[PDB]
This record gives C-alpha cells, structure tokens and sequence, in this order.
C-alpha cells in the first residue's frame, strides 16, 4: 500500500538528510503537513551514531522559537525512526539566494536578524548548530528564516569544549577547519558571518576549488569586501568574521552594532511583547508544579490578577530592571576626553596609595617535560596521596577521593594541555554530583585535593 | 506601616540579592593573621569566610574589626615591640578571642526569605551574613547592609512606598541620638580603635574644637593602615590617618533632622555608605543614622 | 500493521507468509537500495519468505528458522504496543564505552600527541580589572567554558593561593582560598 505515521500518510521526498532521507506527511483527514526525518534501523545500528540521534531529539523537543523548526513528536518502530516537524513553502535559503541573485539590505537585515535570534536562543539553551548554511534555513510561505538541520549539533557542558570538527567546507570556522579545541558559540558566529555575507553578495567570502588551499583563504582573515555595501556592515562583517576566535564578535556585540539596530523589531530578544513565552517561565520550580501546560490559558487569555499570573508578569519587569543599573548585578569594563570617575567608597583607599603592582594568576600547574613522561611522573604522585584514578586518554584522567570526615566523595578531572612546543599545562576542573545539611564544601573540597596534588609535584 | 515593605521581604529570597558574577576570598584557620589581613586589601574584600582543614566546615567569619581588635588588644608602642600579632595564627587568635565568649558562625540559605536575612543580621548584631547553599556547603555571596538597602528602593515599586516616608526623621525617631561616639581630630588611632572595642559602632565621626564633622573615621578606614603597612605606629592622629584619602573623598555625607525618611534613603543607597550624622546649621553633631536603624525601623 | 525492508537486488520482488493464503503473492514496491510493502496483519508469530527472480529465497539480515516442511522461513513478531523512542537507542560522559574505577598503571596504545590549549582558558577572570565606580566585589560576567577550571596563583609565599569560578542557578561566583602549605 502505502507508508502512514499516526493520522499522516507519507508523501513526495523533502531532501536527503545527515542519516536519513525526509519527505512530507499529510493528516488524512484535514490536510496539514508535517516534515518527517526518517532514520532507519538497520542503517543507525551500523554506526555507533546512536548517541548522536539521541542528542539531537533531546534538545529539539524543548525548543520552541518562530525561526527555529519546531520539533512536534517523535515516533519510532523497530523498522525506522521518524521526527515529525513544521513544514514550510519556500525551501531552503540557497535556492533563494541563487534564484534572487543578490539580496538588498533592506531584505538581507530583516533575515540576519531572524537567524542570529535563532542561534542566539540556542546558544543560551547550551546547545549549538555546528552546521550552518543557507542551505540549512528553510522559508515559510512568508519568506521567513527557519533553521532546519540539528543533526550536526552539540550540547554544551559546563567548563567542556568541543573536539569534533562538523559542518561544511567554506563555512567552517577558522579554528575547527585545523582541528582545534573551541567553545562553540564563536564557531556559529563565524558560520553566521559567511551567512550575512552570501546574503549580500550573493558569492561566498571563502570559495576555492582546491584544498586546503580554501582552509588557507579562511585560516587568513582576507576576503573581497566590495563598495556593494556601506563600511558599518563591513566593520560587523570584519569583527564577526575575526580569524582569533577572542577578538571574534558575540551575539551581544552584533546586538550593540548599529547596521543590526536598524529596523529591528523586538519580539526576537524578549524584552518586549511577542509579535509572530521565554526563559523566565521557570519561576515555577519553587512556588508550584510544573504549570508549563497548566496556566498557559491562565496567561493566554491575557488575565494578570490569576495567582499563577500574578507571579509570571511581574518576573520579567524584574529581569527588566536588573538592566537597569546593570553595575549592581555585573561588574563594568575599564571606562576619549572623557575623565569623571567617582570611586566605590570601599574602592577609596587602594588607587591612592598606588599613585600618592604584582597579582598575577597562572593558568594551572605548569611544567616542561615530555607528554606521555610528564602524565606518568604525575600518575605516581596521584597514587602516592592514596586517591584513585581511571584514565580515559593518554592524556586525560578522572580522579577522586574519599573524604575523611564524612562518606562523602568529591571528584575532578586532569586535561593536559600543549601551550607550545616548549611547554605543556595540566588543568585542574571541578565536577557534580548527579540530577538533608551537609557540614562541607564541595567548592573547597576541591581546592584541597588539587593543593595536595600539586605540593607533590612541585617539592 | 507594615502592609508593604515587611510582606516585600517575605515574598523574595536571598537568592535575587546576589550578583550575577562576584568574588570571595576564604581563609584556611591554619594561615596567619598577618598574612590574612594583607589578603584582603590585595583583594579588595572587608571580609572572607574561616574554614577549617581538619573539621571540614565554615567555623566562623574574619572582618576588619578582627583587625582593630587584635591591634588594640596586642600593643605596646609605635616603635618598641609589633611582636605579638605577626608570629600569630587565626586559629591561635580565635582561641584567645573564643577565650572570653563562645559565639559559632551564622550563616543564611539563599533559598530563605529576605525577611529572615535581615532578622539574623539584628538579632546576632551582626554585617556580614554569608548565605550558603545547604545542599552543595558552598559559600556563594555575602550579604550586607547596603546590598539589601539598594536591593530594596532599586527593585520595590511606587505605590507602596508613600505610607510612613513621607514624615521627618526628627519626628520619626529613629536612631540613636543619646550618645554619640567620636574622635577629635587630634587624637591618636589607638584610642580611635579603643572606641571601637568599648562599643560596637561601624564609624567614628570626627570633629574639631567646636563639635563639628570635619571627617568620618569607619572601621573601613582602619584597614588602610595594613593597606599602607603603618599600623605599626598607632600613636598618629586620625586626621593623618585619613590623610590618605584627603585629595579625593569629596566631603562628609550628612542629613538634618528635619529632612524626610524618603530623602534620607535614597541619598544613603546613593552614596553607597553605611551611615549619615545628623547635624544643625553649625553643623555640630545631633545623632548618626547607619543603615541598621532603616533595616531595624522596617521589619517592625 | 507491519513493514519489512529487502536489502539484496532483484529484478521483480513479492513476499509471501503464513498470514496470506500460504500460497498468495504481495507486489513489492521500489526503492535505491530498498523494496518495500505494507499489509495488516493479525496478532502473533510469523513464518515468511521472499520471492525474487523465481526462486523463493529468505533474508540473511532477518533472523532464521526451519518450517515443518523443511524449508527456511523468518521470524517477526507483530504487536501495536511499539511507539518506543528510547527503547530503540537499546558518570553521564561523552559517549564512548570503555573501563572503570579504582586501578591503572601506564601508556595506552595510541601515539596521538597532547591537545592543544584552548585561547579560552588562557583568559583569567580575576587579572582582569574592574571598572572603579562598581562595588569590588563584582566581577565580569564568565564564559560557560572557563567555569569549572582551577585558576592558581604563583606561589610567592609560604601559603598557596588558587581560586575558580563556579557557578550557581543563575549566578556566578570566584572563590578564592588561601591555604598554607
Ligand atoms: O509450497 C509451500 C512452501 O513454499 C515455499 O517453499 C519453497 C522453499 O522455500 C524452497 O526451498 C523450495 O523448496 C524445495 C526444497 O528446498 C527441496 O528440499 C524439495 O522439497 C522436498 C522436501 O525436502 C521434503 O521434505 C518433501 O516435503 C514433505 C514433507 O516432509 C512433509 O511434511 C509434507 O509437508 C507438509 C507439511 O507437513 C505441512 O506442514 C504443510 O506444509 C506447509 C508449510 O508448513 C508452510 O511453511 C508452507 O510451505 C511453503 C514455504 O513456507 C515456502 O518457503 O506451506 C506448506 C503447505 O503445502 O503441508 C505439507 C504438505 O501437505 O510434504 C512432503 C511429503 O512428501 O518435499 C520435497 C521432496 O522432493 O523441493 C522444493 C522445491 O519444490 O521451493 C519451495 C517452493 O516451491
Ligand atoms: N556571620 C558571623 N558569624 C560569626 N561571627 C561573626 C559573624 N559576623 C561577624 N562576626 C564576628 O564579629 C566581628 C565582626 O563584626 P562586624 O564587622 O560588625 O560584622 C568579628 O570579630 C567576628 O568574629
Ligand atoms: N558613632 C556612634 N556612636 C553611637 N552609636 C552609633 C554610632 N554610629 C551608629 N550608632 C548606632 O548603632 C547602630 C548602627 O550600628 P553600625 O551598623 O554598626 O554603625 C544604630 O542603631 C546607630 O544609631
Ligand atoms: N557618612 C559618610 N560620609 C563620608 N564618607 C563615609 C561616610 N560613611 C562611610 N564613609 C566612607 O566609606 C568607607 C566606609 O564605608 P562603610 O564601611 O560602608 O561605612 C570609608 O572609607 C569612609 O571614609
């Protein structure tokens, strides 16, 4: 007969995917359309991508964002995956470029914006879209941005880097092109950049036929900045597309850029209302259950005197004024003929005294000897404390201790790093205990065991 | 009265006073109290956390009045001696400070109720509440007079306020007005600190021939001598002590009695110090005003 | 109802079984490297095989058993009770499987060469000075990956010094301890 998932019945083919191919569902009764991703069994169970599928989904189904494709349901049997998704009219963004030549600014800005809201939202759930091209951000009927693919993502762990290098060839960023350790919201930022490139001229900033020849043009921060455009979008261009990934451009500097300003509307970053929910619905988890499905009619017919409403509204006028006087929550960066600083009345006495000299902190433990030499001659000293550990790279090591005071277990993990060819740095990272007082401190007890370590190494 | 800054309170925890990103310096028991105190001008902080190697816990608190009680209890001379506190430890300190009275450390959850902070800080007569989170033992922030004062006008709305403000200080009676503790501006650190130790009062304005404020001298102020290594001679005046300072502070922050609670505040949260002395046109002293007698006048 | 996939070639494919008449043909469909149907099919075992160029034929891919008759069938079992999402996939660290707790000695098999230092790391919170209006205590709001990282200071004194930046629900703090050595 013919393929069904639920009440929808499988139609013409959408595309060919990372894993597996997608075509368009349609409801047998009323006609809506559903995007599906269909992963076969037999072809995931080969590789051991399991995981990767895994994190993909688990991500996508708390996302909810206008140019982020909504992920509604996943279905599965022991013939093959499926996801279903929003479908949309327009395709992807590359047809659209080509098709429509080159984009205007008035056009290529309304876009940038909805796409840059898109992985900013992303960025702050602590996940991120390593593959991004217009090829990858569909259009709905409305000549919208939605972003399609997150096979090729990753979720962020605290104090974690990124070792996988993923996407496509031109709009790898400069440091995953060479294979380096990098945090992953300046990897998207340059994918980005490309993207608000192509959609200006039409071309690709970084395009070679032979390689790594077009690693090189992207390892060098050199690309044709024609008179095309104005200087503001190339000064955003330039710093976004900075080749050293700490002078690169975050999400807020393109915010404070002026070109981006521009014709802006303000239902992309929530403060203001919604035009076409967000992070502060989660005040729920002291006052009351879970409330997600609860007071959403609480709050959808726009009734502000409920007890659920009454503590929604009122979080986000306070998340508002926290950004006002902003130096009360966050400490300001150092301030042209510009001189007038009038110092904290506990900040009085030091400036003085220094105009009427040495604090600086080292990475880690450092030390010049060989690497496999240096994580053995470490490997005694971890021993000798009486601690254990399980190694899981030559260079990379699990470790903990019990306490003994208590029954308790604090733990942490060695990362040997190369700063040069001269030098190696190993690093020291706290760990967590697992998703009633306790008379200790995790924080401390981690000091403790790393100043143990490091007494040995040093004398 | 206490329809509305008193529920305000309870309906928020400790948890939204503390900054988004901040630092904390804590001390071992077993480090000097030398050492202890010259890492906090390095730093910035007027208080780190005591822990405890062997006990595995937070014992107890180490402010600058530590420092002006060690420095007043433990001298000789400007120039004979220094000897006793520099080959001295925080726990040996502790030890002959624990000798008199045993007192254990307060601490607050964060996940408590701003109403409970500001209880803990009148009923122990204590600054410095450390709020630490039950479940990690971990020291997060520490929570002080100004914090919560700032906290309060920054983030509490307009319709409440105009109950009880709007009256004068004067006619609101609040503060202490009895005996106001001082210093002339001749007379020597040592008696400063001995001043210090007799009440428990954070500042000590100074004043001249005629009784009028020409300075402020806080327990803040005290740490500048171990800022400037000079604490060795304590036999300098105040004024010379402050002399500092003298080329930048801009003046002595003051108010009059007949001045409204509503412009007291917000100069007070504005100036970001922790009290005012209220004076006459002679500018001579009347009563003192810190940020403890606000906090007190509220959760009652 | 139930689907099977055929992974060999063949030019005109049907299949047969025990639920159809145990002599009935379905037209298989076509795909690159796939041949499909669908049918509904009552609830229990099966016994089933391919029909393909004129022979009959079972797949190897499937699993396999022996027929009264003698001949070689397969074996599914058809149920409605199948929706499942992480049933399919059958500390919490990237996933690669390998050894435990409590013991090791020395080198591994593998020659690859230490990674180098992230630029991240390299940027230290606490060197970082502060604008001089704010209260000192504030610090700079820190990158989600230089988080957990120990951050020590030389030791130019009896007494070590070594700080890092944990973080809380929504907040961040810099701990730093002085510890004698
Ligand atoms: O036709 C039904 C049958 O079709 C398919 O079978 C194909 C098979 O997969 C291919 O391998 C090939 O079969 C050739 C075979 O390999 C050769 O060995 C040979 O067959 C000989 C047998 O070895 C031999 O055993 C004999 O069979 C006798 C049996 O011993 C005896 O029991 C009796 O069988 C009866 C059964 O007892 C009873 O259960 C019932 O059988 C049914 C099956 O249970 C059922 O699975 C199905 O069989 C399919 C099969 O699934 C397909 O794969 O239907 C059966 C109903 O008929 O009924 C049986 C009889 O009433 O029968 C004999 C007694 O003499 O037979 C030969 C001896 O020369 O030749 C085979 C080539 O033709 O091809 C076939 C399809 O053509
Ligand atoms: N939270 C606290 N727990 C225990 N003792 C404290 C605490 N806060 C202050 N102290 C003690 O009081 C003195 C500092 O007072 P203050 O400067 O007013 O906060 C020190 O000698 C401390 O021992
Ligand atoms: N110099 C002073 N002399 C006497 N009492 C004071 C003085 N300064 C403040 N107070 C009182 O002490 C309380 C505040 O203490 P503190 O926060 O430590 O300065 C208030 O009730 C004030 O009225
Ligand atoms: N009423 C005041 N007027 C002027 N300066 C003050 C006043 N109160 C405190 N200070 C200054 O602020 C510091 C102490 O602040 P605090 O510990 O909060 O009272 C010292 O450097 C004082 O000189």
């Amino acid at each position: 007969g013919s393929v069904k998932i639920g009440h929808y019945i499988l139609g013409d083919t959408l595309g060919v995917g990372t894993f597996g191919k997608v075509k368009v569902g349609k409801h047998e009764l009323t006609g809506h359309k559903v995007a599906v991703k269909i992963l076969n069994r037999q072809k995931i169970r080969s590789l051991d991508v399991v995981g990767k599928i895994r994190r993909e989904i688990q991500n996508l189904k708390l996302f909810r964002h206008p140019h982020i494709i909504k992920l509604y349901q996943v279905i599965s049997t022991p013939s093959d995956i499926f996801m279903v998704m929003e479908y949309v009219s327009g395709g992807e963004l590359f047809d659209y470029i080509c098709k429509n030549g080159r984009l205007d600014e008035k056009e290529s800005r309304r876009l940038f914006q909805q796409i840059l809201s898109g992985v900013d939202y992303c960025h702050r759930h602590m996940v991120v879209h390593r593959d991004l091209k217009p090829e990858n951000v569909l259009l709905d009927a409305h000549m919208n941005a939605k972003i399609a693919d997150f096979g090729l993502s990753n979720m962020m762990s605290d104090g974690e880097f990124l070792r996988t290098s993923c996407g496509s060839p031109n709009y790898a960023a400069p440091e995953v092109i060479s294979g380096r350790l990098y945090a992953g919201p300046e990897v998207d930022i340059w994918s980005s950049g490309v993207i608000l490139y192509a959609l200006l001229c039409g071309t690709l900033p970084f395009d070679d036929d032979h390689v790594p020849t077009l690693f090189k043009k992207i390892c060098d921060g050199i690309f044709y900045t024609p008179q095309y455009l104005n200087p503001s979008v190339i000064s955003l261009l330039k710093h976004m597309l900075q080749v050293d990934p700490m002078k690169r451009a975050s999400i807020k500097d393109i915010r404070e850029h002026e070109w981006f300003k521009q014709d802006l509307p303000k239902y992309l970053f929530p403060e203001d209302p919604s035009y076409s929910d967000d992070e502060a619905l989660k005040e729920v988890c002291e006052k009351f259950e879970c409330s997600e499905e609860e007071v959403l009619s609480c709050l959808y017919n726009r009734n502000h005197q409920d007890p659920l409403a009454v503590a929604y509204h009122l979080i986000i006028d306070n998340r508002r004024i926290m950004n006002e006087a902003k130096d009360f929550y966050l400490a300001t960066s150092p301030p042209d003929d510009h001189h007038l600083t009038r110092p904290h009345p506990e900040r009085v006495p030091f400036l003085v005294a220094e105009t009427p000299r040495k604090a600086k902190w080292h990475l880690g433990i450092r030390s010049q000897s060989r690497p496999n030499d240096i994580m053995a001659e470490v490997c005694r000293a971890i021993k000798q404390l009486d601690y254990e550990w399980k190694v899981v790279n030559p260079y990379y090591l699990r470790v903990r201790r019990k306490n003994p005071v208590t029954s308790t277990y604090s733990k942490m993990s060695l990362q040997l790093y190369q700063v040069d060819s001269r030098t190696y740095l190993l690093d020291f990272r706290s760990i967590d205990d697992g998703i009633t007082p306790r008379p200790g401190s995790h924080t401390i007890e981690f000091f403790e065991m790393c100043a143990n370590l490091i007494k040995i190494l040093a004398q | 009265n206490n329809s509305v800054y008193t529920s305000f309170m309870k309906s928020h925890r400790c948890y939204d006073l503390i900054p988004t990103s901040s630092k904390l310096v804590v001390f071992d028991t077993s480090l000097q109290v030398k050492k202890a105190f010259f890492a906090l001008v390095t730093n910035g902080v007027r208080a780190a956390p005591l822990w405890d190697s062997k006990k595995q816990s937070f014992v107890g608190m180490l402010t600058i009045t530590d420092f002006i009680n060690i420095l007043h209890r433990y001298y000789k001379s400007a120039l004979v001696q220094i000897y006793e506190l520099e080959e001295h430890k925080i726990e040996t300190w502790r030890e002959v400070y624990l000798q008199d009275s045993f007192k254990p450390l307060v601490c607050i959850s964060p996940n408590a109720s701003l109403f409970d902070a500001v209880s803990s800080l009148i009923r122990n007569k204590i600054h410095r509440l450390p709020v630490i989170d039950p479940e990690s033992g971990n020291t997060l922030y520490i929570l002080t007079h100004k914090r919560i004062l700032k906290f309060l006008k920054l983030f509490i709305t307009e319709f409440p306020k105009p109950e009880f403000m709007s009256k004068s200080l004067e006619e609101l009676q609040i503060g202490t007005y009895a005996n106001i503790a001082m210093v002339r501006t001749t007379t020597p650190v040592y008696v400063a600190l001995g001043i210090f130790v007799q009440h428990r009062v954070s500042a000590l304005p100074v004043v001249d021939e005629k009784g009028r404020v020409v300075d402020i001298y806080s327990k803040f102020d005290v740490i500048n001598l171990a800022a400037e290594k000079t604490y060795n001679n304590l036999d300098v005046s105040v004024t010379k002590a402050l002399q500092h300072r003298s080329h930048y502070f801009e003046g002595v922050l003051k108010c009059y009695l007949h001045e409204t609670l509503e412009t007291i505040i917000n100069r007070l949260v504005e100036a970001e110090v922790h009290r005012l002395v209220v004076v006459d046109e002679n500018d001579v002293v009347k009563g003192i005003v810190s940020l403890s007698d606000i906090l007190q006048a509220l959760v009652l | 109802p139930t689907v099977i996939r055929w992974s060999e070639g063949g030019k005109e494919v049907f299949i047969s079984g025990s639920f159809n008449n145990w002599s009935t043909k379905i037209p298989l469909i076509k795909s690159h490297n796939d041949f499909v149907a669908i049918l509904d099919l009552p609830e229990g075992e099966h016994q089933y095989k391919f029909f393909v160029d004129g022979q009959w034929v079972h797949d190897p891919s499937e699993p396999v058993v022996t027929s009264q008759l003698g001949t070689i069938n397969n074996l599914i079992h058809v149920k409605k009770s199948d929706f499942e999402v992480f049933d399919a996939l059958k500390s919490s660290s990237p996933p690669g499987p390998y050894g435990q707790e409590m013991y090791a000695f020395r080198s591994e098999e593998r020659f690859k060469s230490p990674p180098i230092l992230p630029p991240h790391l390299l940027q230290v919170i606490l060197n970082k000075d502060t604008n001089i209006s704010c209260d000192p205590a504030l610090l700079p709001e820190p990158n989600h990956v230089m988080l957990n990282h120990l951050y020590a200071l030389s030791i130019k004194d009896s007494v070590m010094v070594l700080s890092a930046t944990h973080r809380y629900k929504k907040k961040y703090v810099t701990t730093l301890l002085y510890k004698p050595i």
